């Protein structure tokens, strides 16, 4: 996260770290959506241009964390993966369209003060909140700068959703309805973005109607990090919710 | 860089 | 979960985090 701040304890209790077993390293962010299901970006698991194609036994999830590198004894919980599900129309060849994946845990995780699921939006909450200018929150343990370094604890940044024409005009990549973009414009002064290692983490909004947190996006892609005139692009969770529900219902 | 995690999670 | 999106150390205790108001102030519809 570029130009963010240290998270408060328990501020993002749905935060998940995707952790490679060997070598032991951070792979991505993710989010807890129930006691058995974790949501992430497909490119965290499958990205052939970078020779990335993980199987379940390559990975662990670490839930309840705050420190990036510490083993947070009596606080974090580490879970093994039963199965990965990647969207069948995930487009890793062109533009990361449908950049979404689910991971089912081998065993349910116990909720605590530090471990708790985020809601997924329904159609009405998405329509109400996914509007240009409305701010969401991105969290992660990724890089603090595009070029460097890395944070001691989970980082947080609040960013406004951007008008679709501005998103389109900021890039040569073909944008789709399964993406939205967020970030400040050069003229707005404030800044901030996700960066490498924040992939797969959540873009959340707090509904002013029922005071619950909803995951509206998944950290997906950006040209650099926090560059003037660029924006971060996020998987549109509601647009892909029918797939989410089909997977969870079936498996 | 990362603190070792209990071996039970790697088995 | 029927309890989704309500944080134990914040919403459950009626405590606010240091920047959630910035989000609320940006939600300029329905108010
Ligand atoms: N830049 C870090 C970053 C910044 C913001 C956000 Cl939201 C996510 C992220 C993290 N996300 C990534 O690194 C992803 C992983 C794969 C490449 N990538 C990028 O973002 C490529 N630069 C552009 C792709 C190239 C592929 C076509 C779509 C465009
Ligand atoms: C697009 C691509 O390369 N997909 C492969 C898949 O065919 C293979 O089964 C898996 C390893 O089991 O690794 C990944
Ligand atoms: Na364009
Ligand atoms: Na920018």
């Amino acid at each position: 996260i570029v130009e963010g701040s240290d998270a408060e304890i328990g501020m993002s209790p749905w935060q998940v770290m995707l952790f490679r077993k060997s070598p032991q390293e951070l792979l991505c962010g993710a989010s807890l959506i129930s006691d058995r299901w974790v949501l992430t970006a497909a490119h965290c698991l499958l990205y052939p241009p970078w020779d990335k194609n993980f199987t379940e036994n390559d990975l662990l999830v670490r839930i309840g964390k705050h420190s990036r590198t510490r083993y947070e004894r009596n606080i974090e919980k580490i879970s093994m993966l039963e199965k990965i599900y990647i969207h069948p129309r995930y487009n890793w060849r062109e533009n990361l369209d449908r950049d979404i994946a689910l991971m089912k845990l081998k065993k349910p995780v116990a909720f605590s003060d530090y471990i708790h699921p985020v809601c997924l939006p329904d159609r009405e909450t998405a329509a109400s909140l996914l509007q240009a200018g409305y701010k969401g929150r991105v969290t992660g343990w990724g890089n603090l700068k595009e070029t460097w370094g890395q944070p001691s604890v989970l980082q947080v940044v609040n960013l406004p959703i951007v008008e679709r024409p501005v998103c389109k005009d900021s890039t040569r990549i073909r944008i789709t309805d399964n993406m939205f973009c967020a970030g400040y414009k050069p003229d707005e002064g404030k800044r901030g973005d996700a960066c490498e290692g924040d992939s797969g983490g959540p873009f959340v909004m707090k509904s002013p109607f029922n005071n619950r947190w909803y995951q509206m996006g998944i950290v997906s892609w950006g040209e650099g990090c926090d560059r003037d005139g660029k924006y971060g692009f996020y998987t549109h969770v509601f647009r892909l919710k029918k797939w989410i529900q089909k997977v969870i219902d079936q498996f | 860089d990362f603190e070792e995690i209990p071996e039970e999670y790697l088995q | 979960e029927a309890d989704c999106g309500l944080r134990p150390l914040f919403e459950k205790k009626s405590l606010e985090d240091k920047t959630e108001r910035e989000l609320l102030e940006s939600y300029i519809d329905g108010r």
